[PDB]
């Protein structure tokens, strides 16, 4: 159970992005967006989680020029297929975070 | 004075229904479930077969009968080895 | 110019108001709508954190299922069906029987929400999940479809609901537990909380790892595609636990999510455990089933449960033991009785397998190994006799999956027992039995397939007999092991 | 003993058409499997709750048919094709919505009109929801896969009708600040007279739980006079008040409208096989016919003002 | 010797961007391989017919820049995002159109409308398509792909219009058969004075064969004087006599035609990097500029008739 | 209510007027339009077959696209570029060189005739023509963009039309021949008839059959749904030949399309010919290059061509002993100047392989097979040196593709040469020289890479002189043999 | 020269289709809307080659029925990679035909 | 002095630009023309190389130089061995 306990007490957020177009840009935004911040990447080919601790932000603006095309934050929706963390969300970002500290 | 039971063999990985009867000793009854476990799921071995309630300490007498013994109809018995 | 959804957003969602002409009671009825006492002043704090609006769902989802179908009409040639792995294609079998129609029955569930949920938000979001689930279902029954003509197992990708088979019906009995059998708030919990931000995730992205690896595009292109949309609705629950949890329903919402998530785990124990570590070939399992539970149950999951404010599961220690054993014996069962599986159970116990999975869980060779040894035996020495079972297996009142413990060098097996009202019932956990006592009038009077074989509803009382009654309705339905024992071969 | 069968081009239980299955055969049809056993509807207790539930208000209808599985959406539309049909109507609103504020539409309309909006257009949004919320109970409570299926795009088209108006509310708002639109909708819902007939009946519609009392009041009563008392009154109101925006909307929300009164016909049509229904269907509609009517004339008294 | 290099993100001609190229720069930029040598725009004999045509209307314009190729469209369009843009306008058009036919909107316009539409609107078919035929000739002569690429869009913008004009002339026609729409227009366009202005304008246009004096007539005389004298006179007329549909329309085509100005515009911008642009641009515009008014006015009076 | 396009489509082509205020001859000046002195009435009578509207095409285009880009995403990690064969790699490197920049100049083909053609059909038909150049020069931009980061070689996608690389040479020499040096009718007779409906089936449906054996369905994918576009704006140029033929000029169309099919033919047999019997893997070549030849040029196309009244070309017999020779031999020299190439030729001479050449050509092992015994034997003694060149290839001065023949056993090769206006040109076949002869003015002052080389243009005269010439930028983006000899490891 | 002679004298005529889901629908209309003529399928896996002698129909209507979902003609397109034969097509039918016969 | 000319070697698969000599004789040029053919695609052999123009019935004499043969640069030469 140490192995469970250890599993559990994580603070890491952020999305799940399935394998396609926006996986590179999420990616790069994660890490323009989120500086100071480090960013993890679990590849799983199918799926990739990026990860920050404790909150990890998407601008519509930032990733709009990484993906190199027009687009509106809620099309992220076609890709994101999980993520960590809670969740607010307009149209100018995304906010993964955790209100708690573990 | 067909019985239904289900039965937990040792070192196997389930529990089965096994059909007995009302006048089977527990010596019958062990067979009845080996058959359905040894050389299937569980390697043969040296021994006499016991049969025990679930979980229970104590183990029927190997003359006795399923009529004697009290148990209920699909009750949850064990086939064990003498330790 | 158009306006900003911020703006006008909240007007979307302003439409509780107070009855004149029925009662508060009458217009939602605690056995449908579950609202626990709770006034419909205090629901309208329901605030729903990933919105949408109609226009722009019916633009993304147009866009979504564009890239589903093209993405399958591209790859028909790929040549999947004749060139998988017989493993890789039970796993399709067993996944489209399992899910499709079940999708179909999460619509029942959303629009169990979409009417009888006090919280405006709610309502709204559930419409949208009535139609994502609905997308779902047609999905999993088209993309299957095709491969009709090419094997009749495909057909239980419809047929799988419509039949007594022994895994329908424990899909059946969770699903009717939890989707369609409970009132808005309890599906708000148990579904859209428990299962959907839960569970699926090991089922539609754990799973479409493998396919990735396995070389399968079109389906983990749709199943993660799914996933994007149970995302979305799947966050109805967090709203109401906190909701409940303010309104001094904890020690309710606790015990609700508890029970979801051990009936979940029972029944992906039972289907994804033997795909992702036995039915998938070795060079495809991205990680083992362990792997992934702890990834996505634990570290995800568990961690989000803990952020909202409710505790970790009155049963931890016990779940986590079950993670390391319980779908070792379940497959070992599926396999022995496949011939009851609308699925091709591969036996996954080749050398190099058997080494990868004491790797994976060290002290495999001496527990369910001792068992695949007796069977790899009576293979190579063709006795097959031995390798099919003269009897039924005891069944777990519950969840309706056979009574299993860990073989071997050091055997252990519990059955959880219960008198209730004249009648005798077995568990196959602590947890289980449980569950039955958390609401008895929910399952008293339910017969497993056991209690149906022994009461006369199944004749003739034969393995046949059984075989008919669960719907199999040719010989080439009923399954068999996956390489036609050709791993033996290796052996 | 067994039989050796081939593989069928299509599931078992379409197998015996003539026609090759379409897509809307394929994936709508024969789905509720909770209609298998009178007994169980659910997999649960046969006494469970919502077994109970079942049993009295879907199974044990007055409204009977012998297979009711056979009913067929007249437009077989799957959830494919409703959004590729609605992105096309939603993308037309939404480019009406964009050129109109562009020309200040709202500007121009006659004095005084942004009151009758607010008063007797607003608040539409509550009579919209409860649209949604019945349509979603008659999908729950339908005892055919396609049957339920038109419900479920019916509830989608009504949330899409609120969102119009919620939309229209705030944008009008804008313009005219000092009209209470978007603040006075629920008093006006809750205490006007205009709006009292119309919350009546959908306060005791929405308690109506027999699965086929539920379709006949909504979709052969409701519905219909929605469309003669509100849609079309208020297109004629909007030009005489030189909204011309109202005209072109109410008309994209009317195509949704005849669609619902499509399906619903024709699910009429597979229930008058059955020779009983015609009195059952009748008596519904009698029952039902004097609320929708009082409703009618409160909303138009209102409009009238 | 030569030097090892390891791969680049991008094209060897992006590389050195500070940011991460986009699609529009991936797919549009550094195209036109015929700019490379001056002497053999075209891998042929240095003086076969089209090299020397190239030579001279390309490469000797007075209109000069030394990197037209860093020019970039404000809209940054490509291929996919044009027609993502387009099916989304044309699809709302189509559906007007759907809609006002539903209505019988041509049976409520003005008493004698048919025959100004006749007159003034049905010949729109000729000059759309010169400006379609004028577009192409300037995608062709550019000296960078990022222009061309606009211009490519314009032509295809230009046959929208066309087909608009088309569309609407024979519907128009149905209603009112008597009155020579979709059969005289060829003979207005040849003949009558209102139309003459602007056909002595086309075909002048039309035979302005260097690529600069193309451009400059083309999209900042001619076009704009579309805008202002012959598509907004029509809205106001067409409001005059109760024609709800010609506005919505026009001002669909009018979103084209700011497109169309907003990337002259810029690559004016870009020309005028190099100071003795200022008068080639002036001088031409100024040359232009008494047609275009002249086709205007004719065209107006007519209107007014 | 919709009025249906056969009511209205008479109108958007009613677009042809009597010029007043400049001459006919002035609007269509004959150097740009072509028109043989048929007057203006006259081409009214055109009539293109396969129509579209704008409406259909901005909604059907996006449909296209939408499905080609959700098949590249959903692919992108199924390890093409790390899995294919080389010989495949090669074979888009190869592709995406040769056609991506040719497809966007084919936009001032299509520009020219929507300007300058005297048939109102053909303008707007010519018009949905720029707009699926557009689409396919940005497409085959787009795809291999991705794979820059893996290999310098993939800059070709865009730089070789930039450059004077011997291949982009051939490839720019013809392209602006037939599509932007000549007037609109030419463009309608040379490009979208000969060209277009002829030859690039073999490219664009061929090699996609052969793209699907080998597990590469974005590109097949990709390179189908051009062709779909092709197959539509193709069909502007046999109403033109129909038009011209009605009009007294069978004479001058015949030779226009003699000309352009021949022209098409020495280029196709150097990039599409090497690709289909070599690059390709073995198992992957779903027919031979002269299989393939046989269903689309002559099978298809060439009876298409007599349906529409024009003749066999005069060389018929000599194209088709072509057919069964040139591609060969020009693969051979791709291959042993491999240095040259932007791409890494495959050798395609493994024992398996030769048994399968000789059985698609009988006779091959006595000719080429002769010369691939040399190099086999030299590669088998560690001798490099003699597998890489010391001199350039004699160049063809139409076709810019070395002078070639049949070697071995019975070796014959011709030269075609000829003096004109004071200097010696060599022709690698009669037909390219009677091309030259038709029109002297286009090609005379012209000068191959070799003449450049003669007369002191490339510096240094050495290899490397000519390889920096040729726009090499680095070692890494020269080309070299696929598989660095691993192949001679089968012999 | 044998070879290419039989190969040149044929009068088949039809589509092309290229792999997807038009494939199926299109070989299944082509066998019903032309009876009494043999269709030929030649398939190469990227796409499928389909013939009649002289002429062959498909129509909307049959396409629309094989294909199980509204289709309107001119959406052949997306899928019709190349064609034999001579073509005739409008809203309701595409005809692939021949002039000779050789 | 240097000479272009355009050689096809026997039973090679090309004709190749090589570089000789004006005062060459066909025997030299025939060895400098062999240099890039023979033993890279051409298997070597015995007999005696001559020189003719391409596809001409009549051998320059071996002594013969390229001076005294009237060739011009860039014409084309065969290298064959004698029948
Ligand atoms: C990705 C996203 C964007 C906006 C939003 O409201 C929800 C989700
Ligand atoms: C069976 C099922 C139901 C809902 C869901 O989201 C996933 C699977
Ligand atoms: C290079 C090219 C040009 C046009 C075309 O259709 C195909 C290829
Ligand atoms: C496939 C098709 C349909 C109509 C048409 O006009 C052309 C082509
Ligand atoms: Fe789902
Ligand atoms: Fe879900
Ligand atoms: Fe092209
Ligand atoms: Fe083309």
């Amino acid at each position: 159970s140490t192995l469970a306990d250890q599993a559990l007490h994580n603070n890491n957020v952020g999305p799940i992005i399935r394998a396609g177009d926006l996986v590179e840009p999420v990616i790069e935004t994660a890490e323009i967006d989120n500086p100071g911040k480090e960013i993890t990447v679990e590849d799983r080919r199918a799926y990739v989680r990026i990860a920050a601790e404790g909150e990890l932000i998407l601008t519509r603006k930032t990733l709009e020029e990484q993906l190199g095309r027009p687009f509106n934050m809620q099309e992220l929706e076609i890709n994101l297929a999980s993520f960590a963390g809670q969740i607010q969300a307009d149209e100018d970002q995304i906010r993964f975070y955790f209100d708690k500290t573990m | 004075s067909a019985f239904p039971v289900h039965a937990a063999f040792e070192k196997d990985f389930l529990v089965q229904l096994v059909v007995v009867d009302l006048n089977d000793s527990m010596d019958q009854v062990a067979e009845k479930v080996a058959y359905h476990c040894v050389n299937r799921r569980v390697a043969p071995r040296e021994g006499v077969m016991r049969v025990r309630k679930h979980r229970s300490t104590e183990l029927f007498p190997r003359d006795m009968t399923i009529a004697e013994s009290g148990l209920n109809p699909t009750e949850v018995i064990d086939v064990v080895f003498e330790e | 110019a158009m306006h900003p959804r911020k703006d006008w957003y909240e007007l979307t969602r302003a439409t509780n108001w107070t009855p004149s002409y029925v009662t508060e009671e009458q217009l939602f009825p605690e056995r449908m709508s579950g609202h626990m006492g709770i006034p419909l002043e205090k629901w309208e704090s329901y605030d729903e954190p990933y919105k949408t609006s109609y226009p722009e769902y019916v633009s993304i989802q147009r866009e979504k299922d564009a890239g589903a179908y093209s993405v399958k009409a591209a790859l028909e040639r790929a040549k999947i069906y004749e060139n998988s792995d017989p493993g890789w294609i039970s796993t399709l079998k067993s996944h489209y029987g399992a899910i499709a129609v079940g999708e179909y029955a999460a619509v029942t569930g959303e629009g169990r929400m979409a009417r009888f949920s006090k919280a405006p938000g709610n309502r709204n979001m559930a419409t949208f999940g009535m139609m994502d689930e609905l997308r779902h279902g047609q999905l999993q029954l088209f993309f299957p479809h095709e491969y009709c003509k090419k094997d009749r197992q495909f057909d239980w990708a419809w047929r799988a609901y419509h039949s007594n088979e022994w895994a329908a019906i424990a899909a059946k009995h969770f699903f009717d537990d939890i989707i369609t059998g409970r009132d808005a708030i309890s599906v708000a919990i148990m579904l859209t909380f428990s299962f959907e931000t839960g569970f699926t995730n090991m089922q539609f992205l754990g799973l479409a790892a493998d396919a990735a690896e396995a070389g399968d595009y079109t389906f983990a292109n749709l199943i993660s595609s799914i996933q994007t949309d149970e995302s979305r609705h799947a966050q109805q629950g967090g709203p109401a636990l906190q909701l409940l949890i303010e309104n001094g329903k904890r020690e309710e919402a606790q015990k609700k999510v508890d029970m979801a998530i051990w009936r979940a785990w029972r029944l992906f124990a039972v289907l994804t455990g033997p795909v992702m570590d036995y039915y998938t070939p070795l060079e495809d399992r991205s990680q083992s089933f362990k792997e992934f539970m702890y990834e996505w149950i634990i570290g995800q999951f568990e961690r989000s449960l803990i952020d909202l404010g409710l505790d970790k599961p009155w049963y931890w220690d016990l779940f986590l033991k079950d993670i390391d054993e319980l779908h070792h014996s379940y497959h070992m069962g599926v396999w022995y009785w496949r011939t009851t599986a609308w699925w091709n159970p591969a036996a996954g116990v080749t050398p190099e397998e058997r080494d990868w999975l004491e790797e994976k869980y060290p002290g495999w060779n001496k527990r369910w190994g001792r068992c695949w040894d007796v069977i790899t035996e009576n293979v190579l020495n063709d006795r097959m006799d031995l390798v099919s079972p003269e009897t039924l297996p005891s069944v777990c009142n519950m969840s309706q999956i056979p009574l299993v413990g860990v073989p071997g060098d050091d055997w252990n097996i519990e059955v959880f027992s219960l008198e209730h009202n004249g009648r005798l019932y077995h568990f196959g956990s602590e947890v289980d039995r449980w569950v039955f006592q958390q609401d008895p009038v929910q399952y008293q009077n339910h017969m497993n397939i056991v209690d149906r074989f022994l009461a006369g509803q199944i004749q003739p009382m034969t393995l046949e007999g059984a075989l008919k009654y669960m719907g199999f309705q040719s010989i080439e339905e009923m399954g068999k092991d996956a390489h036609d024992f050709a791993w033996a071969d290796k052996c | 003993s067994f039989e050796s069968k081939k593989p069928m081009r299509t599931w078992s239980h379409l197998a015996e058409m003539r026609k090759k299955p379409s897509e809307y055969d394929i994936v709508s049809r024969k789905l509720h499997y909770s209609t298998n056993n009178p007994d169980s509807p659910w997999e649960l207790s046969p006494d469970s709750p919502m077994n109970l539930w079942y049993k009295q208000y879907r199974n044990a209808s007055p409204l009977k048919h012998d297979n009711w599985d056979a009913f067929t959406d007249p437009d077989q539309l799957v959830y494919r094709t409703y959004n590729l049909m609605q992105d096309g109507q939603e993308s037309y609103v939404q480019s009406l919505f964009d050129q109109f504020n562009e020309r200040e539409h709202d500007q121009m309309v006659r004095e005084g009109w942004e009151h009758t909006m607010a008063r007797c257009y607003s608040p539409l949004r509550y009579l919209f929801h409860c649209l949604q919320m019945s349509s979603a109970y008659v999908q729950q409570m339908a005892p055919a896969s396609t049957i339920s299926n038109c419900c479920i795009l019916q509830t989608a088209d009504s949330l899409r009708w609120l969102t119009h108006t919620a939309y229209r509310t705030h944008e009008l708002s804008l313009t005219y600040p000092d009209a209470g639109l978007g603040e006075h909708e629920r008093e006006l819902w809750e205490k006007e007279p205009g709006w009292q007939g119309l919350r009546e009946l959908m306060e005791k519609q929405l308690t109506a739980f027999d699965w086929g009392e539920a379709f006949v009041s909504l979709n052969l009563v409701v519905k219909p006079m929605i469309v003669e008392s509100i849609f079309k009154p208020l297109q004629q109101q909007a030009w005489e008040n030189n909204d011309t925006l109202l005209p072109l909307l109410i008309d994209s929300q009317l195509k949704d409208a005849e669609r619902h009164s499509r399906w619903s016909k024709a699910l009429v049509k597979h229930a008058l096989e059955n020779p009983d229904n015609h009195a059952v269907i009748e008596g519904w509609i009698e029952k039902w016919r004097p609320l929708a009517d009082r409703a009618a004339e409160a909303y138009l008294s209102m409009l009238s003002s």
